[PDB]
């Protein structure tokens, strides 16, 4: 990945881009949670949802963010490439995440990246030639406990093994959306075979107040 | 009435509030060593070659921005701060290209010079280097940023001083960039002054390149007649020949800054 | 009283734009914004 | 008391950990929350904060500073600028979830525990930033934040007690460094997530130039409670200076990873065994464990043996408490891939703003990478010791320091197994 921009006829200041008129409500709204003076708090959310609406961002949704918050155009692309959720090029329908930090790496991330890999004929950080997918690797997730996992757009998809991750891609290759959440039986983090705290019925109303409130 | 005392190396000094530690030590005539810092500029605490002991306290503070308290003792030539001095020049050498031969930055690099007085003599750093490309910003100043050290004043000049919000820093960690992320051109009446304030060679006078080394010309200190300001010049010459025009401070004036016209 | 299945199925059919309209839905309710004074602090 | 670590669910905080039961108003108030918070908002600030101090909590955010003293920075007269809690939902220390589950299990916990954390501070408003992977998570928390609205919970006259607060929900973009207190106002700013120097304390110059105060997920969520329940219940559990419960994550090579909560100060493998279900392949088989998240050095089994979690215990094991976040390592682990995976971590996540973090990361990660293949030299270990004290003490932020740590760990207690990768890479070569 590079950190410098250069034009193409597919990614140029005019390139077209513009908020749809909904999406506009939505900057709207989005704006008025900082204190007047103080509009370009608004540039991560804002830069964000024209991401949303165009999938990635080029540098002509960038100049569009400076503009509506009247911010100098390098203040946003400073943003742009300093986290790593912007997309500054185009990915695929499902950006598959795959997390391979010391957690997830303990519980076999490996096999779940050679996995997908196998399935979809790409290595990480490609785009399979339909354009449906796109695979890299990731920092934690913050879901260790569910290792190892993926993330899929805005999804989770814990408690992997090659078998479970090769159902979720024959699934959205399939136009189908699989359920969130962890695959090995479990439905959060509690421990497997039985919960081990919090099995009787949770208190009520005022249990264990302090006398004098 | 509203000066403090405090102690650089046991020598009691009286500061007014609001001043770092940085200044308090100007005050008995100790420079700290700095990169980051400008007095010119707003305070940015991220090269660290300011770090100091402060008498009693475990961890050291950054000179430029700490500021300081009654009855510190700024301890300037302590070990813990002679130490802190070596790591932060071992870190800033890492990745830095070995190009002072070729640089024209050298004979009057303040990485060389701190390096020099502050620093290790010798290298173990035993991997390869970091290399960046270029950026084209003009006619006027050439960029070899293979040689940044990231200190962000020609960044903070061109918000600050010129008023141009172009520059800045792209990426992140190791990868972090000084530039404008597209392709611009830096073209401000007041743009040549980012090769004063880079400490390095990472920005040079495109004019200027490869004719001559600082310790060869002679200053002829002079006035700028381009305009009506009066600005105070250095005009270096060597040989009989004008090699370059540099700015000379001057508080009432020009600071220390000149126009790319005088310039 | 039942302990055994997960009460946390809604975000199964949660969409794109899901958060930002639950934002644009609480403006509604959110007290006015203190003001800096000015417009921006490039003004 | 001299043992811990018998938490009954009477005494647990989090009663919805797992999602069990209706995560929304309904079911928050049924369980508990919400419950006469007009009355604790009455009391003042002066009673809110005195019941935090008393309670000795700690931040769970992983530095473990003293919560009802560090509110009390922001108990002083107006100056004319609006006051702040931000509420740190960024979670990005590997080997941590246990905030993800409060933000999406108990929501309204989180929300009255900015209501009643903000009143103590004097604050207007909260802003929760959540990173921006956690978006069904966000999305739970939106939700939550508009029933409370509507009931009159928070907004104009919060639960009637004539206190206007609002609480608002801002996602990150994708940064670990974010997490950190001033990086994450900076970026709720619209910068790049950098941290700022200090001074100025948050407290004084914060969040838009505000005074304001930064508190983790776990640290407010439980703040309510123990306001209901007094600070002397809540200081019944764990040793003096160590009090009350905590979340514990197990991940890594136990039988069952989980997220649960147990009393502070039980023995860590009371709790690797009672919890997770023990090591795989018993706790024979344990090599190592990471007591607090990526951030805290490493222990060997010996020490796993007879160690407290909390924050005294596990400093004097030469490591901290951190998040609470155990990773486990068994004797089929690659150790020195294990930490340099993390090292690999803290290079990709280094802001770059600062010399000895932007650099020396980078460089401890390329010796690292060489150290796994034991292509280096036995001299390079003191040599590689020598860089991480270069760089702790002397960034702008901990992230240098958290680097650091993991390194200083494998080789206070790995050193064997680096010199004998260097031995048999020399006789193959
Ligand atoms: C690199 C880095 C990442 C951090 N990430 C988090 C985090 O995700 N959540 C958190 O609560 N604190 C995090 N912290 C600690 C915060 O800076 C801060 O100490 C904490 O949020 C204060 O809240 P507390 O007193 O309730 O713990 C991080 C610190 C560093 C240096
Ligand atoms: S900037 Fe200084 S140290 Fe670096 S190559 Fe040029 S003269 Fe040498
Ligand atoms: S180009 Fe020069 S002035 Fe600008 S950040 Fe790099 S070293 Fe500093
Ligand atoms: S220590 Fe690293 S993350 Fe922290 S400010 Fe310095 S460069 Fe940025
Ligand atoms: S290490 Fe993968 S989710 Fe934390
Ligand atoms: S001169 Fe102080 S940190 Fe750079
Ligand atoms: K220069």
């Amino acid at each position: 990945a590079l950190f410098v921009h250069r034009d193409t006829p597919e990614n140029n200041p005019e390139t077209p881009f513009d908020f749809t008129p909904e999406n506009y409500k939505r900057i709207e709204a989005i704006v008025k949670n900082y204190p007047e003076g103080h509009k370009a708090a608004a540039v991560l959310p804002v830069l964000d949802l024209a991401q949303r609406q165009n999938g990635w961002l080029p540098i002509s949704a960038m100049n569009k963010v400076a503009e509506i918050l009247q911010v100098p155009p390098m203040r946003v692309y400073e943003v742009a490439t300093f986290y790593t959720m912007y997309n500054r090029k185009p990915v695929g329908k499902y950006h598959i995440q795959v997390c391979t930090t010391t957690p997830c790496m303990l519980r076999n991330s490996d096999s779940i990246l050679e996995a997908i890999q196998k399935k979809l004929g790409i290595k990480v950080g490609e785009t399979t030639p339909d354009k449906l997918f796109t695979l890299i690797e990731v920092e934690c997730l913050g879901a260790c406990v569910n290792a190892p996992m993926v993330q899929i757009n805005d999804n989770y998809y814990e408690d992997l093994t090659p078998k479970d991750i090769e159902e979720i891609i024959d699934e959205l290759k399939a136009g189908k959306i699989p359920k969130p959440g962890p695959r090995s039986g479990r439905f959060s983090c509690e421990p497997a075979g039985g919960l081990t705290s919090l099995t009787e019925p949770p208190k009520g109303p005022g249990f264990g107040v302090q006398a004098g409130l | 009435s509203n000066l403090i005392e405090v102690f650089v190396d046991g020598q009691s000094v009286m500061v007014e509030p609001g001043t770092t530690v940085l200044q308090a030590c100007e005050k008995v005539g100790m420079q700290i060593p700095r990169f980051c810092y400008h007095e010119r500029l707003s305070v940015a605490g991220n090269c660290r070659m300011c770090l100091v002991e402060i008498e009693k306290a475990p961890k050291v503070v950054a000179a430029c921005a700490m500021p300081v308290m009654k009855g510190w003792n700024i301890l300037t030539n302590s070990e813990k701060t002679k130490k802190a001095r070596e790591g932060v020049m071992e870190f800033l050498l890492a990745n830095h290209p070995l190009d002072c031969p070729i640089c024209d930055q050298g004979g009057e690099c303040d990485l060389q010079d701190q390096s020099m007085m502050f620093g290790s003599d010798r290298s173990r750093f035993l991997e390869g280097k970091r290399a960046v490309e270029d950026k084209n910003i003009g006619p006027l100043v050439k960029t070899i940023m293979t040689r940044c050290i990231q200190c962000t004043r020609c960044i903070r000049f061109a918000s600050e001083i010129a008023g141009v919000d172009d520059l800045g820093t792209t990426g992140r960690g190791n990868d972090m960039q000084v530039g404008t992320y597209i392709e611009k051109m830096f073209m401000s009446e007041l743009s040549g002054n980012i090769i004063d304030i880079c400490p390095v060679g990472a920005l040079t006078s495109k004019p200027y390149a490869f004719t001559a080394r600082p310790w060869e010309t002679r200053k002829t200190e002079s006035i700028d007649v381009m305009d009506a300001v009066g600005s105070n010049i250095v005009v270096s010459t060597r040989t009989g020949e004008v090699m370059r025009i540099l700015p000379r401070m001057h508080e009432d004036i020009n600071e220390e800054w000149i126009s790319d016209k005088t310039r | 009283f039942d302990n055994t299945t997960y009460k946390n199925l809604q975000h199964h059919d949660y969409s794109t734009y899901t958060f930002l309209d639950l934002n644009l839905d609480l403006s509604k309710f959110r007290m006015p914004q203190p003001s800096s004074g000015r417009e921006s602090p490039r003004h | 008391k001299t043992s811990f670590g018998s938490l009954k669910d009477e005494d647990r905080i989090f009663t919805n950990l797992y999602g069990r039961h209706d995560w929304r108003l309904k079911g928050a108030q049924s369980r508990g929350d919400w419950y006469k918070t007009k009355e604790i908002l009455l009391k003042g600030p002066d009673w809110i904060l005195g019941e935090v101090k008393t309670s000795g909590l700690r931040g769970r955010g992983g530095a473990g500073f003293p919560t009802g003293l560090k509110w009390s920075f922001m108990n002083k007269p107006s100056d004319g600028r609006p006051k702040y809690l931000v509420v740190n939902a960024d979670e990005g220390e590997p080997g941590t979830c246990k905030d993800r589950e409060i933000i999406r299990h108990d929501p309204h916990k989180l929300v009255e525990g900015c209501l009643v954390g903000g009143r103590a501070m004097g604050a207007r408003a909260a802003y929760i930033y959540i990173r921006g992977e956690f978006y069904n998570e966000a999305s739970n928390l939106q939700v939550a934040i508009r029933e409370a609205y509507e009931a009159g919970l928070i907004g104009k006259n919060a639960c009637g007690s004539g206190y206007d607060f609002d609480v608002f929900v801002v996602r990150g973009a994708g940064a670990y460094i974010c997490g950190e207190e001033t990086a994450l106002i900076e970026s709720i700013e619209g910068k790049q997530g950098k941290p700022r120097l200090k001074p100025p304390f948050p407290a004084d110059v914060g969040v838009f130039g505000c005074p304001t105060t930064v508190a983790n997920v776990e640290t407010v969520a439980v703040s309510p409670t123990i306001c209901r329940r007094g600070g002397a219940w809540f200081a019944s559990f764990g040793r003096e200076r160590n009090s009350g419960t905590k979340l514990f994550n197990i991940s890594g090579h136990v039988n069952n990873p989980c997220t649960v909560e147990e009393e502070m100060s039980v023995p860590l493998k009371e709790l690797i065994e009672k919890h997770a279900g023990g090591v795989t392949g018993g706790w024979d088989n344990l090599l190592a464990v990471i007591p607090g998240g990526s951030s805290t050095p490493l222990i060997p089994k010996s020490v796993c043996e007879t160690v407290l979690m909390d924050f005294d215990a596990l400093i004097q094991a030469q490591t901290g408490l951190g998040t609470a976040a155990v990773i486990v390592m068994d004797r089929s682990t690659d150790i020195v891939k294990a930490i340099a995976r993390l090292i690999e971590f803290y290079k990709h996540e280094s802001c770059g703003q600062c010399t000895p973090c932007r650099e020396g990361v980078d460089w401890m990660n390329k010796v690292m990478a060489r150290f796994v293949r034991g292509d280096a030299r036995p001299a390079e270990i003191d040599s590689l010791w020598e860089i991480s004290k270069q760089i702790e003490g002397h960034t702008i932020c901990a992230l240098g320091d958290g680097a650091a740590w993991p390194v200083q760990g494998l080789i206070r207690h790995f050193r064997p197994e680096l010199e004998e990768r260097m031995q048999q890479f020399a006789q193959q070569h």
